């Protein structure tokens, strides 16, 4: 180790599992409410009507998501299963 | 935190219906006081050697 | 206040350990450099001497180092101000979580002891309602979406209201536009739509 | 040792500021980061997203 010398080591405030008790809220807070709980208040909407929020906000009208809205839901699982095998091989 | 749950639903929204005008105080240094040191006056007293 | 206080503690406190090192002798047999003068020799007192300028020069060394991080703290906290300052009060900035938590509408900076305040004006809701939405209405096989309001339903009838406050309306053509047939989306249902051009051609 | 330390204890108290200061940054650099929210949500047991 490197504490014999009296180089001590100060243990973090935030122990890990906090840290991933707040990315957890985080995760729920942006995928049951979007942006209204970081600015007020949590308000309840579903998914596919926050994806066609997000849309709006890149010039796209919304009316594009409900029609392949299975096509982009697969496009993000093999997304998340691409980003989670790249992470895998530093 | 307060341990709460939303309640989530594939057909429930909430659109709220009242506001409140809040305001945030936010504390921001610019700027520090200007000091000048010179070391004839700080190392060196009242002798030339 | 915190912020204000520290940069001048720190810069007092710097001060204070700056003269506290004048009163050291850096293993010399004194401090002040007139009693070895007076007491011994300069040829004999050099070493003395020497080693004095040594652990001054040392002390302004760590001092201004200590003041030149400062000067970079306190320049990026400038930088972050200034910023804050062109985006908040010399306009609107849609920077959610920026200019303070809510949905931000102005600032009004106010001038401060070395540093500056923002009184920001937030828009944050107070009252929410549970309501009953869909993402397209089905007229006449033609899928209805809304154009800047959301679909939702009191549990009889349907209206059409903005995100960030409830104002219902009638489901009309003015705020919907229609897209494709109705067997698109997953979740739909029936309603009807008011046509303001119908009773006034009549 | 520690007889002659008594001429450089400022420097020591400089260096003990600086690490506690360094510190204290640190515990601080958590909070500004992951504690944006002050409630806890729970993820609902419903899973059709
Ligand atoms: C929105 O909230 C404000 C703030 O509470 C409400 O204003 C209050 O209304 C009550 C009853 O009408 C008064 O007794 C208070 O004096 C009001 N307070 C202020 C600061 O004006 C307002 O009524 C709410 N609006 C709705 C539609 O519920
Ligand atoms: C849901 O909204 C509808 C539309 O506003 C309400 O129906 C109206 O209610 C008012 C209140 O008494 C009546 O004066 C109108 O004649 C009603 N119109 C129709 C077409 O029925 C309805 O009451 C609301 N329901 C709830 C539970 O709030
Ligand atoms: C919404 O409206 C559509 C069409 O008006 C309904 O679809 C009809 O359903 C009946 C029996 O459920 C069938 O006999 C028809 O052939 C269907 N027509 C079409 C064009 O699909 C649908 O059932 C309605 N939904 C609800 C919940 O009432
Ligand atoms: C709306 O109703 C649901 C259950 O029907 C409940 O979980 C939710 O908290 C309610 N929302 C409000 C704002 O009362
Ligand atoms: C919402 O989800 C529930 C549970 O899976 C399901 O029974 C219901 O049909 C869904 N409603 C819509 C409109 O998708």
């Amino acid at each position: 180790a490197q504490k014999f010398n009296g180089l001590t080591v100060l243990p973090p405030l935030l122990t890990d599992e906090m840290i991933a008790q707040y990315t957890s809220a985080l995760l729920a807070g942006t995928i049951t409410s979007g942006w209204t709980f970081g600015a007020g208040p949590a308000l309840q909407i579903p998914f596919p009507m926050q994806m066609a929020y997000r849309f709006n906000g890149i010039g796209v009208t919304q009316n594009v998501l409900y029609e392949n809205q299975k096509l982009i839901a697969n496009q993000f699982n093999s997304a998340i299963g691409k980003i989670q095998d790249s992470l895998s091989s530093a | 935190g307060a341990e709460n749950s939303v309640a989530y639903s594939n057909n429930s929204i909430a659109i709220p219906t009242n506001f409140t005008i809040s305001v945030t105080t936010e504390i921001l240094p610019v700027s520090m006081t200007k000091t000048s040191v010179d070391c004839t006056m700080y190392i060196c007293g009242d002798s030339t050697e | 206040l915190g912020k204000l206080q520290d940069v001048v503690n720190q810069n007092a406190q710097a001060l204070n350990t700056l003269v506290k090192q004048l009163s050291s002798n850096f293993g010399a047999i004194s401090s002040v450099l007139n009693d070895i003068l007076s007491r011994l020799d300069p040829p004999e007192a050099e070493v003395q001497i020497d080693r004095l300028i040594t652990g001054r020069l040392q002390s302004l060394q760590t001092y201004v180092t200590q003041q030149l991080i400062r000067a970079a703290e306190i320049r990026a906290s400038a930088n972050l101000a200034a910023t804050k300052m062109s985006e908040c009060v010399l306009g609107q900035s849609k920077r959610v979580d920026f200019c303070g938590k809510g949905y931000h509408l102005m600032s009004f900076p106010q001038s401060a002891p070395h540093g500056v305040v923002f009184l920001h004006v937030t828009y944050v809701p107070a009252q929410e309602k549970n309501f009953t939405t869909a993402p397209a209405i089905c007229h006449d096989g033609k899928a209805h979406f809304p154009r800047e309001g959301v679909f939702v339903s009191n549990g009889t009838h349907w209206f059409v209201t903005q995100r960030n406050f409830y104002e219902p309306q009638i489901i009309t053509t003015d705020n919907t536009f229609v897209s494709g047939n109705c067997d698109v989306v997953i979740g739909i249902v029936n309603n009807t739509v008011y046509d303001p051009l119908q009773p006034e051609l009549d | 040792c520690s007889n002659l330390l008594l001429q450089y204890g400022s420097f020591c108290t400089q260096l003990n500021r600086a690490l506690t200061g360094i510190a204290v940054e640190q515990d601080k650099n958590t909070q500004e980061v992951f504690a944006q929210v002050k409630q806890i949500y729970k993820t609902p047991p419903i899973k059709d997203f």
